[PDB]
């Protein structure tokens, strides 16, 4: 994350760590105790002995002795992600559920029908580099952007026809705040009170861009809400499975 | 801006937006309380509901909903959405279910 501040713990409850070989390698957000969805391009040919990947839970510093680490029994990745940028989305999930407490919780979905806002200031998080040719971050980062429209993201000023439908542009046109390379598969989170009680939602995956904080290169997310229903029939279908396995 | 679709924090009532009225109405106890009780959450944005009961209207009050709706069970397996296969009814038993969904969103900091 450039143009951000390290944050504290208990703030961003359901933000993860995925680590392959010790390494952090990308971000991603609890979806219950035992599932977490980040992007499916975290997953290639190269990285799918389960075995070698970690969930690092409930710290904001990589150092810390008091976060937990839990294996992984399954990853479930869209069969769309014709890489393998569209459907760029997998769920991962734990061999044994982490508790949940004030410094591990879930983060909800969006409601059936519930649409993206253009021009709302939501959140995202991650421990990727604080600049382009820089290092990780060694706290966790949280940064404000907001939502552009398609309309504007599509010019051939910013990605030049390269925003499909599901997916969203989120940043300032001046650029100075974006996500960067480490923070692919965490959380783009805005806050509402639709169920009478303030919830932060899940609204993006974090997924590419063009360098970092460019102006006019903002980061680009997967849309959630387009995916509610794989991720409803992907766990019911796949909570006893051990692998890699490809839902569409 | 409320969704249609809430869930008390009292007793975790399910509570169906009625357009015609203004109102919120309880949705009557069926032998498909299961799948209503997970389709609700998923409704919501919740990712599933842990557990489900029924409530008496006699014992537990209204709360201030304004009736019933019923669901067609033999539509409800088609469906994505509950709007769609609910109906006022008048639910005779006066029994209606309670979801409690997975907790999510919220900060546990004092
Ligand atoms: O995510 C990412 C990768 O991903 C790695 C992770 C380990 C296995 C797969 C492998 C491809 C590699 C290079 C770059 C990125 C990345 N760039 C990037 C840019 C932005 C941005 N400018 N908005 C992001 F938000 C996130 C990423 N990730």
């Amino acid at each position: 994350i450039v143009g951000g501040r390290d944050t504290s713990l208990g703030r961003w409850p359901w933000q993860v760590s995925l680590r392959y070989d010790g390494a952090h390698l990308c971000g991603g957000s609890l979806l219950s105790g035992d599932w977490v969805l980040t992007a499916a391009h975290c997953f290639p040919e190269r990285n799918r002995v389960l075995s070698r990947w970690r969930v690092f839970a409930g710290a904001v510093a990589q150092a810390s002795p008091h976060g937990l680490q839990l294996g992984v029994q399954a990853v479930v990745y869209h069969g769309g992600y014709l890489p393998f940028n569209s459907n760029d989305i997998a769920l991962v999930h734990l061999s044994s559920p982490l508790p949940l407490t004030e410094y591990i919780q879930p983060v909800c979905l969006p409601a059936a029908g519930q649409a993206l806002v253009d021009g709302k200031i939501c959140t995202v998080t991650g421990w990727g580099n604080t600049q382009y040719y820089g290092q990780q971050a060694g706290v966790l980062q949280e940064a404000r952007v907001p939502i552009i429209s398609n309309d504007v993201c599509n010019g051939a000023d910013f990605y030049g026809n390269q925003i499909k439908p599901k997916m969203f542009c989120a940043g300032y046109p001046e650029g100075g705040i974006d996500a960067c390379q480490g923070d692919s598969g965490g959380p783009f989170v805005c806050e509402d009170s639709i169920s009478r009680t303030p919830r932060w939602r899940l609204c993006g995956i974090v997924s590419w861009g063009t360098g970092c904080a460019l102006a006019q290169k903002p980061g680009v997310y997967t849309k959630v809400s387009d995916f509610r229903e794989w991720i409803f029939q992907a766990i019911k279908t796949h909570s006893e499975a051990s692998g890699m396995v490809t839902q569409l | 801006p409320l969704y249609p679709v809430q869930v008390s924090s009292a007793d975790a009532r399910l509570m169906v937006f009625d357009k015609t009225e203004g109102t919120w109405r309880l949705l009557c106890s069926s032998r498909s309380n299961a799948r209503v009780a997970g389709l609700s959450c998923e409704e919501m944005g919740f990712l599933r509901a842990l557990t489900h009961s029924e409530l008496d209207v006699r014992t537990a009050g209204a709360a201030g909903t304004s009736g019933f709706f019923c669901v067609d069970e033999g539509r409800l397996p088609h469906t994505q959405r509950l709007l769609e296969v609910i109906s006022v009814c008048d639910c005779p038993r006066g029994r209606f279910l309670a979801a409690i969904c997975q907790d999510c969103g919220r900060r546990k900091l004092p």
